[PDB]
């Protein structure tokens, strides 16, 4: 069993925790309880290989913004999450991308761009805009809903595949 | 250079690391042993987070620190003194200018705020995942509510207000799937006719499914509080480990039910049909990764009353002997193949709990509570880490739900199963062994014939599922 | 090459039974243990000049899985029947353990030893004479052990292997 260290990052309230808990427990969290730092484990077979995912769920609130280096050092791959009804969260993505690159001293860190809350009709970030950004980063873009489960496995397991081939 | 710290005389958590207060294992450090002060310092360290350590600590600390004392210590941790103005600040102030306060600002940003936030994370995890401390001590809960409810200052405000709400929620206290569950399967017994439910009349697929849902729920209900301190083995086990015991007693009852079904079927041909049906249920248990269920069956087939039934063994189809053999091999060599299989499958699954129990107990019994170093007694934390690694593995398999539909009547049937009736264990297991001797006597006594007891067809419908539109 | 003996430890839970095998198999001189470690229950020993391998099954903690007892016992060639000298009930349980072992092995003559275990400083309630009398009534050896000092531990296991060899 190969162990994979995944880290979920992005602005406050975009659904990092809901995505993670949907993956781990098949449950949608309706409450908004801001995270400090949470970790989860999941045994799962991906492309016929059994592995063990360690998932770090991080704080998006700005008050925690000086405490990120320590978790970025440990992560092997990163889910960079924004919400498709929150343009500010999309604009915050590049800051996470740049910090990760700095801390890991690499232009080649496994990442997936995730556009969450795709169950909501009132979109403010268009898919094309996010896809263009993803291409500029050399990474896939996956739209998700923590509420309905759409895309959730695809997002996490695509990140595993990128770590695996790194 | 490094930030200066408060004086260790006004803030205990600033004492320097030494071998008299902390020992590390041979990229964050792993603690072998330490004083409780040092454990709490590292639990809430300014340089890094350690979410695994938080779980390990909160799961196991009661073996070295009382809950009331833990709360006192983390409140003490939280209350960090700010440093005085520096020489450059002094000079600015004397000139009527605003000081830069560079050192103060750095200390707030890089020591106080991370440590305070990490104390709050301990509180958050404590309340969310170890709330039993507060259920059992109302005064402890009051103290936590009061501490959280009086934290001032905007840096922590979001989390303080959140933790307050989480506490209030916990005081007064839904699954989504990638697919639809398969259709419930029926055999001789039809929906609503609970009076006819039995081993051979329910569909073997649905027997395995409903037992798996039941056993999964029982497995998922067991909390670490029922395990740490080996409390399920001690005199107050019924108080401290009720969900664990309910789970074990279910397993025991099902095994005995299988044995009873077999030896109370005196007709050889009918008894062969009973055993074959049980091995089909085992096959579906295997397909569902219900290892508890697999071992319930294997335990029955290896029991004294059943094991000796050579005439019955002789008529079991070769393919079913192979299935039973493979299941039996899981347990061989101290569960070597079981452990490997568990670690290879795709959950959901239902682990066999017994191995965990033995490993927790032996870890507890085989390691000292303290290490003596330089005249000091240090808490042996590596022992606690080992116990929490086991509880962590247990919890990891508790997350994934089965995509199977409950059948309320079949569920009730197996919940109410009581093969021993009002009999005590020894009298019942003697009864089963005597039945075994009756239906297949020891050589050279001749093998008797017995009349059939079932009036319905014995042919199995098989264990491959059907699917109408 | 060398003979392997499959030994099974049985007895009441909650009274220090696991200390026997832990103290034996342990790094005798470092009080430490990881039971999860493959072969933390296998030990090569020399008994009466003859080298052999002990494979010890101790399912301590699983006592409530009462219907698995047959399954576990069936694996054994020799048995240590353990009670705590400060727990009379555990001593009274011995008769039924022995009867169950005889049934599972389908033999009236199964290699076994009676072990009286001192697991703490609480008052002894089973005197050595009572236990000796019981062991004699069964025709088996009696060994007392300490769960703290390792006294008696080697004697209990070696005596059992001698019972197997002399069967
Ligand atoms: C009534 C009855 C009792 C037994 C009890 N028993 C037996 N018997 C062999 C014949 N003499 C008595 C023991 N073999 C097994 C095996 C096994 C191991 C290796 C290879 C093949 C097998 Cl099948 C596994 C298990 Cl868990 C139980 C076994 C088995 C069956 C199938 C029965 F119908
Ligand atoms: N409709 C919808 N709501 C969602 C979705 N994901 C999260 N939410 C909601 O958005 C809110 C914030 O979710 P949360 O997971 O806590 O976000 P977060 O990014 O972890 N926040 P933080 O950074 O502070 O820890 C919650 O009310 C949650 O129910 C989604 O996919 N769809
Ligand atoms: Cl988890
Ligand atoms: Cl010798
Ligand atoms: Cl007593
Ligand atoms: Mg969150």
């Amino acid at each position: 069993m190969t162990e994979y260290k995944l880290v979920v990052v992005g602005a406050g309230g975009v659904g990092k925790s809901a995505l993670t808990i949907q993956l781990i427990q098949n449950h949608f969290v309706d409450e908004y309880d801001p995270t400090i730092e949470d970790s989860y484990r999941k045994q799962v077979v991906i492309d016929g290989e059994t592995c063990l995912l360690d998932i770090l769920d991080t704080a998006g609130q700005e008050e925690a913004s000086a405490m990120r280096d320590q978790y970025m050092r440990t992560g092997e791959g990163f889910l960079c999450v924004f919400a498709i009804n929150n343009t500010k969260s999309f604009e915050d993505i590049h800051q996470y991308r740049e910090q990760i690159k700095r801390v890991k001293d690499s232009d080649d860190v496994p990442m997936v761009l995730v556009g969450n809350k795709c169950d909501l009709a009132a979109r403010t970030v268009e898919s094309r805009q996010a896809q263009d950004l993803a291409r500029s980063y050399g990474i896939p873009y996956i739209e998700t809903s923590a509420k309905t489960r759409q895309g959730v496995e695809d997002a996490f397991y695509t990140l595993v595949r990128e770590i695996r081939q790194h | 250079g490094q930030m200066r710290l408060p004086s260790a005389d006004v803030y205990r958590f600033a004492e320097p690391d030494s071998e008299e207060n902390i020992i590390f294992e041979e990229g964050i450090p792993i603690i072998k042993a330490g004083t409780v002060i040092k454990l709490i310092e590292r639990l809430t360290y300014h340089m890094y987070a350690d979410p695994n350590f938080v779980r390990t600590f909160l799961t196991t600390y009661r073996s070295f620190c009382k809950p009331q004392e833990l709360l006192s210590l983390i409140i003490e941790r939280f209350e960090i003194p700010e440093p005085e103005p520096t020489e450059a600040d002094r000079i600015a102030i004397e000139n009527g200018d605003q000081p830069l306060s560079a050192e103060l600002k750095r200390f707030r940003k890089e020591y106080i705020q991370p440590v305070q936030l990490r104390v709050l994370n301990v509180c958050r995890h404590w309340v969310e995942h170890h709330f039993y401390d507060f259920e059992r001590d109302a005064y402890l809960l009051q103290r936590m509510e009061e501490f959280i409810g009086t934290v001032r200052g905007k840096a922590m405000k979001k989390w303080v207000e959140s933790i307050t709400k989480i506490i209030q929620r916990k005081k007064i206290a839904n699954i989504t799937f990638q697919s639809s569950p398969p259709t419930v399967e029926w055999h001789i017994s039809r929906p609503g006719h609970i009076e006819t439910f039995d081993l051979l009349t329910l569909h073997p697929i649905e027997i395995a499914r409903q037992l798996t849902l039941l056993e999964s729920d029982l497995y998922r209900a067991v909390q670490p509080s029922e395990l740490v301190g080996s409390v399920w083995t001690k005199e107050d086990k019924e108080i401290n480990s009720p969900n664990l015991l309910k789970m074990i007693r279910h397993t025991t009852n099902l095994t005995l039910w299988f044995e009873k079904c077999i030896v109370e079927t005196e007709n050889l041909e009918e008894r062969v049909a009973v055993v074959s049906r049980i091995i089909e249920i085992l096959q579906v248990f295997q397909e569902l990764n219900n290892f508890n269920g697999v071992l319930e069956v294997v335990s029955a087939m290896n029991s004294s009353p059943v094991y000796r039934l050579d005439h019955t063994f002789e008529q079991i189809p070769s393919r079913q002997k192979k299935i039973l053999e493979e299941a039996h091999e899981l347990s061989e060599d101290h569960y070597k193949k079981y452990l490997a299989k568990l670690r290879s499958i795709n959950p959901p699954c239902v682990p066999f709990f017994g191995i965990y129990l033995t490993n927790i107990l032996k870890t507890e019994e085989g390691n000292p509570e303290v290490l003596k170093r330089h005249g000091k007694e240090l808490i042996n934390f590596s022992k606690r880490r080992k116990v929490a690694e086991i509880t962590g593995e247990i919890q990891q398999y508790q997350n994934q739900p089965y995509c199977l539909r409950v059948e309320s009547d079949i569920k009730r049937f197996f919940e109410n199963l009581n093969p021993m009736g009002n009999s005590m264990e020894k009298e019942f297991t003697d009864y089963l062994f005597n039945k075994s001797l009756e239906i297949e006597p020891r050589n050279p006594k001749p093998l008797p014939r017995f009349p059939k007891k079932y009036s319905y067809p014995l042919k199995s419908p098989g264990v491959r599922p059907s699917n109408p539109r």
